[PDB]
């Protein structure tokens, strides 16, 4: 026979200005990528399962640009079947491709290229101007192959997606070490889900678009 | 993502309340139509290839320039992209139709699309046109199937329309 | 938010393919079940309050010391909160029945559950009792599939809490 | 192989979570449908042959020139193959009905379809007619949901071929 | 993956034949049981946490040394793993139970497990033991529910057992 | 666009190094060949039209049924298109001769070839004949290296089409 | 990165000069305080959990709506984030305190934080409030420990404050 | 295991460079401190037992209901465990003092703490009291830096537990 | 990783016991030597470049063929590697020396080294030789420094040796 019952009505009453949870996501259209599903290649993978990792990898690693029949890389994905190479090695083969060079690097400036490599190789955007410089020096000593290799072999790439996991957008959610500017810069690099990193409009890739960010003073507190 | 049910929930949540009896009855009714709803979707998916094929033919008969050198659908590579796009739009529309909600369509498919189109130089108006051409053909099937129990699908048909139109508008 | 319908769309979408027969079959499943689910929700929604009172109460019987001064169960504010919270659990459960998926539960309640509870020193145990007590009551007002559904969701939380 | 049951397992498995109510609902859908699906398969399996004859035939009516010497339709070997092939399509379809998913179709028929067809200069068109003709016949032996199911799968191929 | 249906298909395929009428009748029957099958699964998933909790307690009461310094369940870090593992095995078992096929369990979970355990110095015996402890508890629920229509689940119960046992064996 | 010159630049650029002797050697190759290439282009450009008529025609002889009503070869619109298309192929070939690389061909013609052709049900076969017929005619107006070059490119397409 | 010492260096460098004797004496004395400095840090880190816990309670008692349905701290998931953030800010502050320089704090933690908060729709003012609440609690510990040699920590205490405040300001 | 010495090695190792003055300075720090640390450990090690008794006890005073039948504190087995556990905490703390880093604590105690505690329904709270009570006693046997060190580590756990 | 202290701990842990007073006294005295220990390390690191340079010269004076076409140190590319390797080994040795434990050296550095050398066709013998050459030079510095308080370092010197030797052996 309980009867006292504190009313508890006030706690239930809605806030002055209310947002659905995931309102922040639906604005900014990061809804799809915010928490982002990981795809993992598993042992004794089926024929459909592999097809899905490939599908994923070409969407992330390549830009969200369109891979036509001709574009696809037969030899690399044959090795991915029959487990000759892991997905981490599959990604490395994709990144060193006429196709990856043709888009991305050959038309871009090294600032736009390095900023693109961050993102496709690791969801984050570049945290600081140093990171850009570190990679630009690496490229000048040792060329495009060593440049690419440095992202895939980076400790950060390995810890989040060692091997067997296709890279996903880790940006847009807080990552240890992140540094602020993460969230802001990732919104510039990532348009909507319809947007892509294409050059087809006018041959050149656009200019870096994270150079001015990356070098902004802190606003007078 | 979102859909008809989930949506109603969320609304209810902001009020802070259990679902209104009235509101349940929306969902209750919605369920009842399911079967119709499903068949509608099934019709699109079944005819997909053709819907597109068709729309395209008509699109290019009208807007000859797209396929002329200097136009946006020339050369092959470009043409191919345009076909892919049409399919994607369609695909989404269908998804929405099942969900019973525009959202999915708006977020994944339409979001960013205008800007892309702009950057490419693709003529948004023509895109929109295509979407409509598709619409009409699609409805055609939804509305005239074979071996289905005869009854009224109008309600669904109209909602379908709307989805197509949201697309047309946001692209345009 | 994870419901049957959203998932199949998602899966279809990932592969990049139209909804084919495979997925619709699944959807159909959700819709057939709904009738039972919906029934259950109507039942919980109506008895809400009474369920809540009963639960809160129970907790105190189970853990007398909470009501002693200098404890958490003590002093009305806390009691009010305690009530509020359980209401929520219930509310969401209904939602999930109707939405036909755990989604609503996952996103509101489950995600971040642990840390919240840790930082404010809410003992999972408590909640659990609440739920159990509920489950027991519900086990009268409902029957057959409607019941079964109700349980599933209630449990789902128990497991998440524990 | 993609069936309803395998998928939900897969999805559950990826997230690393137990099968909760969400997935079971879906499964249930598959099982309810099965009764109709299974019926359809029994019907196709029985009339197989007759369907095949009719189809092959049709194709030739539709594309007379194939039967002329120096063409593909000409000389028994080719006709035999043509028969064989359609049999296959059918076979798989039945499989898919029973498995309750496109899985069987995808892996046998669809994957690699294009290239095979290109390298041997098989015109998709042909197959399509075969199928259509079939669909029309099936549209007599079956009815209601059983029918509906049969169609779905038949079409699925048409779309893949085209 | 694989499951009961797909399996039968595959067999049939290599023969090159339509499904045997006999073979259909396996599947036909399998369908009939579904509802039972489902409830079984539901029972496990619903009680998951508990099943484990329980089994563990008993495991550690028996093999005190596992939790003593120098044992394999000590210190915390290790203990955690041990719990996690138990759970996983369970998770898979459930999956199998739904599929109506061991495969998934064998391929994702059991394959290589023994050797791992060996390399680490985990005592395979004890692992196996745990699996059984789990088995019994689990069956407990499957077999004694409330608000389910009363009938015979034995058939399912035994299949459940087998899955657990495959696990026990391959680990051991 | 892939030409000899662009490639060596690209390769040099990747390694991050100045153009050394290695690359120049290659470039030199392109330039010396050009004289022949250029000649070939002048020849094709001039006879274009005549080549095109002849080809289109051929196709019809090869596939009479196309010209029957209700087919694709039938009605002027289609014939016009057919002409247009082949013109294109030719046009590009000339381009490629002059550019000294397949580049022009790859980007205009080849990329996306398949899907276009699939969606509109253009049979590669046709095009091929066109080309072959052409190749045969070209095999009169040209000779020696000029000829050789012409062939290479013409073929390159045959292979891409098939 | 930067800290008190490094900073002075850098200045000296641009003048192109050896360090002024005067300037050394800044650093010389800075060293002397070390021990105090350290204890200060130690106090924060030791009490971390609590500092937050406390501040939160107070934050939510004041701004009830944050925890009401539709508010920014509701539901759980959001709440969690809010707690996480508090912690981070704190963590940085501490770092600065050790360095003897705002920089580290400004660059990794503060810079762009406001904008983030804006984009999310999280109310900057409330965040700032939280930061202060933290500040006061923290100082509380810094300033009232046990088993430390009694002396004057003011200098450090104030610098601590400033760090907190830079935070509050730039977020707000 | 994280100690001062191991870390500097690690950092040196990552960059791929020799240990330079920077790191040695750090190492020196560890060694200078040791004298105090070591002292503290000798003190805890000696009074271990007495500290443990006192703590266990305390917990029961703080949470009387634990000792009631049907609770966790009830029946000797549990008491034994309770003792054991606290011993452990202490043991490790000493270790950490001597090792000059949290390392020992992190790997034995902290990693996996939560889940263990969840699955067996050990309330962090309890442990905490134990520790606090300890801290208070230690606050007599020790003084100056030795004391300070002892605290640091004791706390470190409090924070991890909470 | 491991080092002298941590190690003793771990041992103690498996016994399940507090550290024996005897055992503390190992560590107590180990501390006392620190200063010596440090200087030792400092000496190596300070002279690093040279140590190597030197050793190399001697290595190549002895085994002329390594630097002849067809040898393993030819051409430049290879030579470079060979130098690099020597250095690494040294680097590790130093690390060990500081830790007061072989482990780090064994686990990061020596493990797999032999096999690599083998697979490449690098002559393990010669590698070992180099390591010794290094050893002697290094000791040279450790034992004859400038500005250090005069005292006995033997104990450290020998331990140094051992590290070098473990290296030599496992490579060889
Ligand atoms: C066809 C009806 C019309 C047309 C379309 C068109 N689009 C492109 C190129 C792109 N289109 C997209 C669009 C999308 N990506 C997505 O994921 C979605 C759905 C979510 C869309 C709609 C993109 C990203 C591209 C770039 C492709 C790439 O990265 O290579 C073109 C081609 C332009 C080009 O030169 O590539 C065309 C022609 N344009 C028309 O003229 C038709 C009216
Ligand atoms: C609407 C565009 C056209 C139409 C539809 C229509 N359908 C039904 C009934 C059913 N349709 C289905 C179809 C499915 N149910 C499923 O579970 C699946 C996926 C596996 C499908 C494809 C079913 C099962 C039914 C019930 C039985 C039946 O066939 O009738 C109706 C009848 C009304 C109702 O409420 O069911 C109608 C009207 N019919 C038209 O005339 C429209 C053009
Ligand atoms: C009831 C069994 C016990 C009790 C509970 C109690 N809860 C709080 C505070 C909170 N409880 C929650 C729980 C939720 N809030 C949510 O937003 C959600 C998701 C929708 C849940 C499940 C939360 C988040 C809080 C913290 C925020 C707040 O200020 O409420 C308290 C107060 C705790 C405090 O330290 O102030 C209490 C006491 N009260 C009882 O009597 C039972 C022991
Ligand atoms: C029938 C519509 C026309 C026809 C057919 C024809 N087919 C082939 C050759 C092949 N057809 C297939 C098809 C399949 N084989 C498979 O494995 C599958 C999936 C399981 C299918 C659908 C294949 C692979 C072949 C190539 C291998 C083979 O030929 O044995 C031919 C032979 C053509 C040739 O050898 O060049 C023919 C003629 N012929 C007719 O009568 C119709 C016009
Ligand atoms: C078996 C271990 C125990 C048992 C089972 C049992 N169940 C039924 C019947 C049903 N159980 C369900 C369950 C579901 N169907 C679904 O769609 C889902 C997921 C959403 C579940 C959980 C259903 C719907 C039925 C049918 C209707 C009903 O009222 O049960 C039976 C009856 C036999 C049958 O197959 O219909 C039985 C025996 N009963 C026991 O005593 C076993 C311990
Ligand atoms: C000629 C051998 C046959 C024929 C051809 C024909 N082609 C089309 C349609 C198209 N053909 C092309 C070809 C190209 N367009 C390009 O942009 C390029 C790259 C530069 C090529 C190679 C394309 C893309 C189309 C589609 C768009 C269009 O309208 O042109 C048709 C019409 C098909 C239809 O469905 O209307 C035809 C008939 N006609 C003949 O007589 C031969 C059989
Ligand atoms: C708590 C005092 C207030 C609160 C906080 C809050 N934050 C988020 C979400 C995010 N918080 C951050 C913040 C950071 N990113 C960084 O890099 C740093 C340090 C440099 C911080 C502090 C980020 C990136 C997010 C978004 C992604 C994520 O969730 O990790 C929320 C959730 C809002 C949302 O819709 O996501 C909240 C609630 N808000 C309040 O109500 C308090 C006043
Ligand atoms: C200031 C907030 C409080 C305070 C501080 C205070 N500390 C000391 C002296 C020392 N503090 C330490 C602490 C450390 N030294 C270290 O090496 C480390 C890291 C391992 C710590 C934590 C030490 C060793 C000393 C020297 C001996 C001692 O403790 O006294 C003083 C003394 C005066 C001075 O300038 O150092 C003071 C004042 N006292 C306060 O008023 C607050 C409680
Ligand atoms: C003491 C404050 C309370 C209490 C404790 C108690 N603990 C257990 C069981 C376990 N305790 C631990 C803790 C550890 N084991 C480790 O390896 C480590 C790291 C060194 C720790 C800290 C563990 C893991 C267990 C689980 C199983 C085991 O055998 O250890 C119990 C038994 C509870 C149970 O469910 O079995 C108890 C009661 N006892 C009291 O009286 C206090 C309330
Ligand atoms: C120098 C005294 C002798 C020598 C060395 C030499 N080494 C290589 C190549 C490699 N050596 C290593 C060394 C390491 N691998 C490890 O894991 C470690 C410890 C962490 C070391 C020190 C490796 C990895 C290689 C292969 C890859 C590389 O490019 O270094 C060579 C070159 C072999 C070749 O054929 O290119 C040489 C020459 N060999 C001599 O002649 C000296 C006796
Ligand atoms: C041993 C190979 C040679 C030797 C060593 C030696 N050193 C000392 C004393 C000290 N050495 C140092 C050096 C450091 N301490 C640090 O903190 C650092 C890192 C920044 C270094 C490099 C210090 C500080 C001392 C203490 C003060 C002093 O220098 O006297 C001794 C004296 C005995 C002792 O252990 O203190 C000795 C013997 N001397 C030899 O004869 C060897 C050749």
């Amino acid at each position: 026979e309980p009867k006292r019952v504190a009313p508890y009505a006030q706690y239930l009453t809605p806030a002055v200005e209310a947002t659905p949870d995931a309102a922040a996501q639906t604005k900014l259209g990061i809804t799809a990528v915010a928490p982002d599903q990981a795809v993992e290649l598993r042992p004794n993978f089926g024929e459909a399962e592999v097809q899905a990792v490939i599908r994923a990898a070409y969407k992330q690693i390549f830009g969200n640009t369109y891979i036509l029949e001709a574009d696809r890389v037969v030899i690399a994905e044959s090795l991915l079947r029959n487990g000759s190479i892991s997905v981490r090695e599959f990604v490395r083969l994709l990144a060193k491709s006429d196709l990856y060079r043709d888009r991305f690097f050959r038309t871009a400036s090294n600032n736009r290229f390095i900023e693109l490599n961050f993102k496709h190789f690791l969801g984050r955007a570049p945290y600081s101007q140093a990171e850009i410089g570190e990679h630009f020096n690496r490229y000048h000593k040792s060329g495009y192959d060593a440049e690419i290799d440095s992202y895939i072999d980076s400790d950060e790439y390995r810890r989040v997606f060692g091997e067997n996991t296709v890279p996903y957008f880790r940006g847009f959610k807080y990552q240890v070490g992140q540094a602020a500017r993460g969230f802001d810069q990732m919104q510039q690099l990532f348009a909507g889900d319809a947007g892509s990193d294409t050059d087809r409009g006018i041959g050149a890739q656009p200019a870096a678009k994270l150079t001015f960010p990356l070098s902004r003073p802190l606003g007078v507190t | 993502m979102q859909d008809a049910f989930t949506k109603a929930i969320v609304a209810a949540d902001l009020r802070g309340s259990f679902l209104s009896e009235q509101e349940l009855n929306q969902l209750t009714n919605l369920v009842k139509e399911s079967n119709k709803r499903l068949d509608a979707v099934n019709a699109i998916t079944g005819n997909a290839a053709e819907i597109i094929s068709d729309a395209a033919h008509k699109l290019f008969a009208e807007q000859t320039d797209l396929i002329r050198p200097g136009g946006n659908a020339y050369p092959n590579r470009r043409m191919a992209a345009c076909l892919r796009d049409m399919e994607i739009i369609l695909r989404y529309v269908s998804y929405a139709l099942l969900a019973g909600d525009a959202s999915v369509l708006e977020d994944r498919c339409l979001n960013g699309l205008k800007e892309t189109y702009v950057a490419l130089g693709t003529p948004t108006r023509s895109v929109a046109r295509a979407v409509q051409l598709m619409k009409e053909t699609a409805i055609g099937y939804v509305n005239s199937p074979s071996g289905v129990t005869r009854g009224d699908c109008s309600a669904l048909v109209n909602e379908a329309a709307t989805y197509f139109d949201k697309a047309a508008a946001s692209i345009a | 938010m994870k419901t049957v319908i959203t998932e199949v769309i998602a899966s279809a979408d990932s592969q990049g393919r139209f909804l084919n027969n495979t997925e619709l079959q699944a959807a159909n499943g959700r819709f057939q079940r709904a009738t039972a689910s919906m029934e259950a929700a109507r039942a919980l929604t109506s008895n809400a309050d009474s369920l809540v009172k009963g639960a809160v109460q129970e907790v105190y019987n189970k853990f007398p010391y909470l009501t002693q001064p200098g404890q958490m169960g003590y002093g009305d504010t806390n009691q009010a909160k305690c009530a509020r919270d359980i209401s929520h659990y219930l509310r969401f459960i209904t939602y999930s029945l109707v939405a036909g998926g755990t989604g609503p539960l996952d996103d509101y309640i489950v995600a971040g559950l642990r840390e919240v509870n840790r930082t404010f020193n809410l003992s999972p145990s408590w909640y659990i009792e609440a739920l159990k007590h509920i489950k027991g009551k519900v086990g009268s007002q409902l029957s057959g599939q409607p019941l079964t559904e109700a349980n599933a969701y209630i449990d789902y939380c128990i497991n998440a809490l524990s």
